[PDB]
């Protein structure tokens, strides 16, 4: 439904903009990328990992088991 | 005289819109405006004429089936705002001359 006007309601707050090409496109660009871009990365990483390393150590793991399992003996 | 006095060194005013957030505002006390007059440039006589092409669409003011302003008019025929004012604000040589104006949730859009 929405569009506006009969959205919601909103008391006693304020805003202020600026137009778009005041503003430098990139700015600290490299600089404000950063551990910033690890605090996300970074922060996210423990949660992240472990599933995965469990695979490496599967594919890996057996792979080796029927790669070996493949291998014929004597008698 | 002794010290302190100097000139106006140009920049940019503010150029943001902020609305007071009210759910409390009942209806809209609406607005704009665009280049006033101030003290200095040689342009806004014409301006003026043209604020005038702009004009300041009344409330009170009836007669909307005849209005000039064609805005006017189309306000009147879609009842398309509660009010629209060309005011015209001044610094030397730059300013905003443009309708104060008045509606419900809608009219802003098509207003512009």
């Amino acid at each position: 439904g929405r569009q506006f006007g009969h959205l919601t309601r909103v008391r006693h707050v304020i805003t202020y903009s600026l137009s778009p090409f005041e503003q430098r496109a990139f700015p600290h660009y490299f600089s404000k990328g950063i551990p910033n871009v690890l605090r996300r990365t970074r922060a996210c990483i423990l949660r992240v990992a472990p599933p995965f390393v469990v695979f490496y150590l599967v594919y890996t793991w057996g792979t080796q088991e029927f790669e070996k399992s493949k291998r014929k003996n004597p008698a | 005289d002794e010290d302190a006095v100097p000139t106006l060194t140009p920049c940019r005013f503010t150029g943001s819109e902020i609305r007071h957030r009210e759910d409390g505002l009942p209806l809209a006390h609406v607005a704009i405006a665009v280049e006033g007059p101030g003290w200095a440039n040689p342009d806004n006589v014409a301006l003026q004429v043209a604020n005038a092409i702009i004009g300041h669409y009344d409330c009170t003011y009836g007669g909307g089936m005849h209005l000039s302003s064609p805005l006017a008019s189309v306000a009147v025929t879609n009842k398309l705002c509660q009010s629209f004012q060309t005011f015209n604000i001044c610094y030397a040589d730059t300013g905003l001359l443009g309708a104060h104006f008045v509606c419900d949730h809608m009219s802003i859009d098509d207003m512009m």
